[PDB]
């Protein structure tokens, strides 16, 4: 309820967020995936990237 | 007896207008808010019922009676779980109504009985 | 935790429409989806109503999954008192 | 981990403060009801206002609410 | 009854290729049996979709990495043909994979 509990979280790691842990270190934007990389590694082949080159 | 007791604090209950207490009752007074008051004549000091009825007088309706524990048994007052009471003991202090709900029954008829003889 | 009572109900009403609830681990912010309040409380309560059966609980990428049991469901009905035969989506309505 | 940390002084939060209360809607002796010190037009008469020393403040809407006499 | 001829672009998204395709060869099909002025399964730069990644979730180790890639598909498709009927054909046969766009004009 509080009008004093939060200033700006605009960007950087505000906004900038994850989507699987609630991490802030290591987050690939590309694309719009918000995903930590160490996540992304194990679910890669399910959202459809792949080792071909 | 008394239709318009039980079921008008179960319907005030289901649609929130029980002002139970003495501020919320004299809020509930103030304006055309409370329909129909529920007060003890047997209390301490009864200096408070009278304050009470002078605000009714300033819709005035009351009904008098003593009888508060089982009166805040009717109304709700603690903790339910089971199928009745399952408290220590409640009373009723000052109920206002501001609610109604359904009609029929004995609703306009305890109101005749009181207010209009 | 202690919310306003009213939104409380609110938040309860909404729940027996739906049969479904969200609100993600976002604290803080303004307002949830759907229903207008403070999202906090609004998880608050659901945990609270699930502890002691009632509800379904997962935490899966931040999101929370309420959904409710015939018991809870009756249990909910009892707290807003509400007339009989009124349903969320588990009596079935459409066709599939 | 490093431990101990007092750079002192402790509270509790606040008082309910119970009283018995409603000395204000004083009444007169079987006739007419009186209202007390003052209470809010702008919320809506009945909601009364709190004195202190050339104020005057509603409770409802707080902030929003301040008079002088 | 209607008779309007549009001259309408269908683009066509796909991650599979074998599908993608199969989508074509269907749209060709019914080109084919409905007699209609087209212009031939027009395929695009794939765009490749590199998301380079260190494989080590924690860094201590040697530098290992790897470029997680996907190979996206477009193929587009032009149709210079009526209305109604058209519209029927372009919405039909739906293989799992690629997604099947028709735009609009006429
Ligand atoms: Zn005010």
């Amino acid at each position: 309820e509080n009008v004093w509990y939060s200033h700006p979280r605009k960007f950087g790691k505000g906004s900038r967020q994850c989507r699987i842990s609630g991490s802030h270190s290591g987050l690939i934007r590309k694309y719009g995936l918000n995903i930590d990389r160490q996540s992304f590694r194990e679910k890669a082949n399910d959202i459809g990237f792949y080792k071909y080159r | 007896i008394e239709d318009a007791l039980k079921v008008v604090l179960r319907t005030s209950l289901v649609h929130d207008g029980l002002a139970r207490g003495l501020r919320e009752s004299a809020k509930a007074l103030t304006r055309g808010e409370g329909q129909l008051a529920v007060l003890v004549e047997s209390v301490t000091e009864e200096a408070i019922s009278k304050l009470v009825q002078g605000l009714a007088t300033e819709n005035v309706p009351l009904i008098k009676v003593a009888d508060a524990k089982q009166l805040g048994e009717w109304a709700g007052l603690g903790k339910i779980d089971r199928d009745g009471n399952a408290r220590k003991v409640v009373g009723a202090s000052v109920v206002v109504v501001k609610n109604w709900g359904a009609d029929t029954q004995e609703r306009e008829i305890l109101l005749e009985h009181f207010s209009q003889q | 935790m202690l919310i306003p009572k009213e939104d409380r109900k609110k938040i309860y009403q909404h729940l027996f429409q739906e049969g479904v609830l969200v609100a993600k681990k976002d604290f803080n912010q303004p307002k949830h989806e759907e229903i207008d309040t403070k999202n906090l409380f609004v998880i608050k309560a659901l945990q609270s109503l699930t502890s002691k059966g009632f509800v379904k609980t997962q935490f899966s990428w931040q999101y929370y999954y309420y959904t409710l049991t015939e018991e809870g469901v009756v249990y909910l009905r009892e707290y807003l008192n509400l007339p009989e035969h009124i349903f969320p989506a588990t009596y079935l309505a459409g066709q599939s | 981990k490093k431990v101990y940390t007092t750079p002192k002084k402790i509270r509790h939060k606040h008082k309910k403060v119970k009283l018995a209360v409603l000395n204000y809607y004083k009444v007169d002796d079987e006739g007419k009801v009186a209202k007390l010190r003052k209470e809010c037009p702008n919320c809506g008469p009945g909601i009364f206002l709190a004195n202190h020393g050339d104020r005057f403040y509603c409770g409802k809407c707080h902030s929003t609410f301040a008079t002088q006499k | 009854q209607e008779v309007v001829i549009h001259k309408i672009r269908i683009n066509l998204t796909s991650t599979k290729v074998k599908q993608l395709e199969n989508v074509s060869a269907n749209i060709i099909k019914n080109a084919e049996t409905f007699k209609l002025v087209k212009k031939g399964p027009v395929r695009l730069p794939t765009k490749v979709l590199k998301i380079s990644t260190r494989k080590t979730p924690n860094g201590e180790g040697s530098k290992t990495w790897d470029t997680y890639e996907m190979r996206i598909h477009k193929r587009y498709i032009d149709l210079e043909a009526p209305a109604h009927i058209v519209k029927r054909i372009t919405q039909i046969t739906i293989e799992p994979g690629v997604d099947v766009e028709v735009i609009i004009a006429a």
